[PDB]
Parts: C-alpha cells; sequence; structure tokens
C-alpha cells in the first residue's frame, strides 16, 4: 500500500485488525522507532519526530480500526510506516510533496525523483521534473492535483 | 458468568487432577471477567462527579468516600469448575500444563489500578517470574518479596496538590534480579545478559497516565515523575515528586472523569510493590519500557486459572 499527500495536509494511514480479545497495536517507521500505539484506552507516543502531528481516532479502537493520523505534513515525514498488532503487520508508504511558485518547483522526499506536469483549461501539457490549470505530480499508480491563478 | 464473592476467605483448598490442560493468562474468561469487574469497581470506589465520553457528558452524585475493600474472589458458576496451573514454570502461557489442580474458588485478587508498577498484589513469592503473552511481547513481571519492596507516598499536611513517594526496599538488587531472570527466560530473547539491558520510560507526549506513574492514595489520583527513580537503578533519588489531578483519562474505556478537589489533611499511604507492567523489545540492546496496560495486573492475579465446563 502507498498513500501520497500534499505538504501541510493531514492523512489518515489506515490499519485494521480482526481480534475479539483486547490487543495492543503499534505504529513505527522504517527505522523501527515508535510513533504511537495503545495500552488499554491510553495512547502511548514514542520519541519520534512526528509527535504533536501524530494521532489516532481512539473512538474507533473498540471495533478494530487503529489509524495513524499525521496532520500538517512535511516532505521528510515521508516514510514506510508499519502497523503491528501482535505477529501480523501491515505496511503503508507515505510520500509527501507540495508545489512552490512562473518557475514552479516541486520539493519531494530524497529517494523519489518525481515529475510534475501542468495542463491549462484549453491549453495543454507542460511536463517536467522538479523545476518547471491543473498540475499533477506522478509517483507509483496515482498522482495528486494542484492549482494555478492568472 | 463467574460469581464474584466479596470481602472471604481462604478455606478454598485445592486438589491435584491427573490431566493435561492448556492455560493462557490473556485468552481466559476468568481474567477477561476480572478486568471488567475491576473497571466496574474503579468507578464505584472513587466516585466521579462527571464523565466525558465523545458523545455525552454524564453527571452523577460524587463525594469523598473511598472503598478500601480492594480484594475479591471468584467461584465457578453452575455446571463449571476452576482448574489452575500449579506448575512453577508457568509464564502466562502453556498448552501442556501437567501439574493441574482444581478448586471451588480462586485466590484473593487485588483490584487496585495503577500504571508502571502494581501495588499490594497477591502472587508475590520468593522469586521474580514473568507472565508473557502467547502472541506479542506484552508482559507483567512478579517481583521477589525477598527484597522488601514498598512505596510510601504523602502529601503534607501545605500545597494541596503536591506529593512525594519514597521507594523503600532493596531495589538495587531486586531490579538487577528482574533483568537477570529476563536474560534466562525462555524468551531471552536477543540478550547480552545485564549492563546492556535497561529500564525505560514511555514518551512524555504519551497520556499523563502513561508518561507519569499513575496511582492513587486516600482516594486522590497522583501522577509522579519517574526520571529520578530511573536515574537511580541505572546510572539520582529513591523518591519522586508526584502531582494530584482531578481530570483523568479512563484506562479501560475512552473518556475522561473529573473528580472533586483533594482532601484537606495529611495524606499518606503504605504500599507493597509487587509487579512491573512492561513490554520487552529484545535487541540482537534490549529495553524493557514500563506500561500503563493495567488490565495485565489482573492477568497476573488470576492468569493461571481456567474455567472448564462439566457437561
Ligand atoms: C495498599 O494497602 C494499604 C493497607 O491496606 C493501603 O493503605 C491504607 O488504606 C487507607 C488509605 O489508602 C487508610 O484507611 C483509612 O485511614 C484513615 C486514618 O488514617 C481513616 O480516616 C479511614 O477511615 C481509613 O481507615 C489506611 O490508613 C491505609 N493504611 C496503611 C497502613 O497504609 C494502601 O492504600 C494500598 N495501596 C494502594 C495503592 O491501593
Ligand atoms: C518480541 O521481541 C523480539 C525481539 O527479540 C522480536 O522477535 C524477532 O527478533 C529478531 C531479532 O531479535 C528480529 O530479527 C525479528 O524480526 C523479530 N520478529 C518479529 C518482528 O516478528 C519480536 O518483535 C517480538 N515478538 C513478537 C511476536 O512480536
Ligand atoms: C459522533 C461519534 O463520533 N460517535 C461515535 C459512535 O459512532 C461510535 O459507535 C462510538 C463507539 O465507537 O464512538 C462515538
Ligand atoms: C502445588 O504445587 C506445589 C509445588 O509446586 C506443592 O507444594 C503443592 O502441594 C501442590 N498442590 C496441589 C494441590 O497439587
Ligand atoms: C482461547 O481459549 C479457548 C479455550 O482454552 C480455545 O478454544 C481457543 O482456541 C483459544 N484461542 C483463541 C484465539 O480463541
Ligand atoms: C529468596 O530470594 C532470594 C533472592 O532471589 C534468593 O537468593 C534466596 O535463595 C531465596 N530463598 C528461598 C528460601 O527460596
Ligand atoms: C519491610 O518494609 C516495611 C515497610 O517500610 C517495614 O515496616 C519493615 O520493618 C521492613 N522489614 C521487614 C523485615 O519486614
Ligand atoms: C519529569 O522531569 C523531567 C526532568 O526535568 C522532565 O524533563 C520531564 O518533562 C518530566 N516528565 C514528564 C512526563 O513530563
Amino acid at each position: 500500500k502507498v498513500v501520497l499527500g500534499k505538504k501541510g495536509d493531514t492523512v489518515e494511514l489506515t490499519c485494521t485488525a480482526s481480534q475479539k480479545k483486547s490487543i495492543q497495536f503499534h505504529w513505527k517507521n522504517s527505522n523501527q522507532i515508535k510513533i504511537l500505539g495503545n495500552q488499554g484506552s491510553f495512547l502511548t507516543k514514542g520519541p519520534s519526530k512526528l509527535n504533536d502531528r501524530a494521532d489516532s481516532r481512539r473512538s474507533l479502537w473498540d471495533q478494530g480500526n487503529f489509524p495513524l493520523i499525521i496532520k500538517n505534513l512535511k516532505i521528510e515525514d515521508s516514510d514506510t510506516y508499519i502497523c503491528e498488532v501482535e505477529d501480523q503487520k501491515e505496511e503503508v508508504q507515505l510520500l509527501v510533496f507540495g508545489l512552490t511558485a512562473l518557475t514552479l518547483t516541486l520539493e519531494s522526499p530524497p529517494g523519489s525523483s518525481p515529475s510534475v506536469q501542468c495542463r491549462s483549461p484549453r491549453g495543454k501539457n507542460i511536463q517536467g521534473g522538479k523545476t518547471l490549470w491543473t498540475c499533477t505530480v506522478l509517483q507509483n499508480q496515482k498522482k495528486v492535483e494542484f492549482k494555478i491563478d492568472i | 458468568p463467574l460469581f464474584c464473592a466479596t470481602k472471604d476467605n481462604d478455606d478454598y483448598q485445592e486438589i491435584a487432577l491427573n490431566v493435561i490442560e492448556a492455560f493462557d493468562a490473556w485468552n481466559n474468561t476468568v481474567t477477561e471477567q476480572a478486568v471488567e469487574d475491576v473497571w466496574s469497581l474503579f468507578e464505584t470506589s472513587i466516585k466521579p462527579c462527571v464523565k466525558l465520553t465523545n458523545t455525552s457528558v454524564i453527571t452523577e452524585s460524587c463525594d469523598k468516600h473511598y472503598w478500601d475493600t480492594m480484594r475479591f474472589r471468584y467461584c465457578a458458576p453452575p455446571g463449571f469448575a476452576l482448574l489452575r496451573c500449579n506448575d512453577t514454570n508457568y509464564s502466562g502461557f502453556e498448552p501442556n500444563c501437567s501439574k493441574v489442580v482444581a478448586a471451588t474458588c480462586t485466590r484473593m485478587m487485588e483490584t487496585q489500578t495503577s500504571t508502571w508498577f502494581g501495588f499490594n498484589g497477591t502472587r508475590a513469592e520468593n522469586r521474580t517470574y514473568i507472565y508473557w503473552h502467547g502472541r506479542d511481547n506484552r508482559t507483567i513481571i512478579s517481583l521477589n518479596k525477598f527484597y522488601n519492596l514498598t512505596v510510601h507516598c504523602k502529601r503534607p499536611g501545605r500545597r494541596p496538590r503536591q506529593a512525594w513517594c519514597w521507594f523503600k526496599g532493596e531495589w538495587k538488587e531486586a531490579m538487577k534480579e528482574v533483568k537477570l531472570t529476563l536474560a534466562k527466560h525462555p524468551r531471552y530473547k536477543g540478550t547480552n545478559d545485564t549492563e546492556k539491558i535497561r529500564f525505560i520510560a514511555p514518551g512524555e507526549r504519551s497520556d499523563p497516565e502513561v508518561a507519569y506513574m499513575w496511582t492513587n492514595c486516600r482516594g486522590e489520583f497522583l501522577y509522579c515523575n519517574m526520571t529520578w527513580f530511573l536515574n537511580w537503578v541505572e546510572n539520582q533519588h529513591n523518591y519522586v515528586p508526584c502531582h494530584i489531578k482531578q481530570i483523568i483519562n479512563t484506562w479501560h474505556k475512552v473518556g475522561k472523569n473529573v473528580y472533586l478537589p483533594p482532601r484537606e489533611g495529611q495524606l499518606t499511604c503504605n504500599s507493597t510493590v509487587t509487579s512491573i507492567i512492561a513490554n520487552i523489545d529484545g535487541g540482537e540492546q534490549t529495553n524493557i519500557t514500563f506500561s500503563a496496560e493495567v488490565a495485565e495486573l489482573y492477568r497476573l492475579e488470576l492468569g493461571d486459572y481456567k474455567l472448564i465446563e462439566v457437561t
């Protein structure tokens, strides 16, 4: 699974589990450093950079859903995040980029080399790389659309 | 549904049975009911004025009564019976316990609620042993009563919401014993043995009850800062400052309870420390971080039981 979000937006990284007995979920990153998890109805938060921005809908814990919510994204918040309950573990890759402004620039995570492509309402494709109506950046299957003004 | 006798006590001797049974501290209807019942006792012992749930605000009659009757005992419902793993090698999970015994009712269970440490437990013996989850590395650690471990907290007496707690006892060597018995437990798991095995607090950005050590004294919820107690026993004091709160987060359900302001007098409690609640992250180095899982207290108290049906 991959999710991609716009810098300064929130994303809800989903994680779900089918156990009737009461369990402890964990979220961590590629480095195996913990961002958050539960202990009963309490929320526990590891020493990661995310904290402040990292949270979960606790009201959904009782029925299996253990989401990781990051608010106000930052390019370096891009990572492969892992939700573990016990022995199972879902992964979710997050990749976040925004558009500065016209020479347009696309700051992305290091590792990802994306391409922005902008198309006007009746005028057509201006496709590039990092530097350059609706601007779409491409990575994996989907992209994320943007904006322009005259 | 197990009948929950109050207080009984201790005329409930047991008998050896020539059988093999599977035991589990977590997947277990005795401990699963214990947790619910303790949660129910939690809301009646210290009475909340308001309860905030996402959707609603529940206001009820509160005051400053405090039920100190913290011990109870289960007995089997009709057509069922209690078995127990009387093997000393039990570590909260065993599919082939051959030392099975049977009783009419369970041992005494301590109903107190706390994080990091369990207090006034039954199940204190002359050994440190470790209940360890079947799946997962959730654990509750019994401490050895050889080392005369207590906690002793007071609020004078001056400032209405401040308090200290002294950790009396041979903690120096009780704590290295738990480190050492983890090192030769059937899940070491990646470990060097001592020195490069350490106790760790959860993040401060965690809930108050996780970040601080939650407990109560004379019906007042204290929250203490454990950094001095952690500096002592790793690297600096055998006491800690704790501060009282009225808004607290509920351990079992998602919500907040608001309580009345503290008592006027000198508060003081004498408590025997009997368990560490923790999670073991084994390093191939390892860290044992303290937990606020709470329900696991009751899994130490009754996790060696099993309710079987007689058809
Ligand atoms: C662990 O066990 C001890 C012993 O039962 C608990 O402390 C005892 O419990 C309450 C307060 O927590 C005290 O009872 C009250 O005493 C005052 C007079 O000081 C009186 O006004 C009340 O009517 C009531 O009798 C009791 O003094 C206290 N005793 C000792 C020796 O500490 C303790 O609270 C337990 N710890 C936990 C964390 O549950
Ligand atoms: C319990 O902790 C251990 C750590 O000792 C974990 O089990 C494996 O540990 C080795 C190295 O010690 C790693 O290479 C494996 O990846 C770990 N296995 C996993 C994550 O399944 C393990 O994290 C914990 N046990 C469970 C059931 O989660
Ligand atoms: C339970 O085991 C202990 C020691 O392991 C023993 O002393 C005791 O007599 C046993 N009781 C029964 C009923 O088997
Ligand atoms: C839970 O315990 C019961 C009885 O010991 C058993 O039938 C079941 O397989 C156990 N595990 C789960 C996951 O339900
Ligand atoms: C009691 O505990 C201590 C500390 O672990 C141990 O050294 C001693 O041998 C034990 N004594 C008995 C009688 O079991
Ligand atoms: C154990 O600690 C308690 C509480 O401080 C104390 O009263 C007692 O004298 C200590 N020693 C023994 C042997 O019980
Ligand atoms: C405990 O005190 C330390 C030492 O200054 C402090 O850094 C920390 O914020 C306190 N703990 C918590 C959970 O706030």
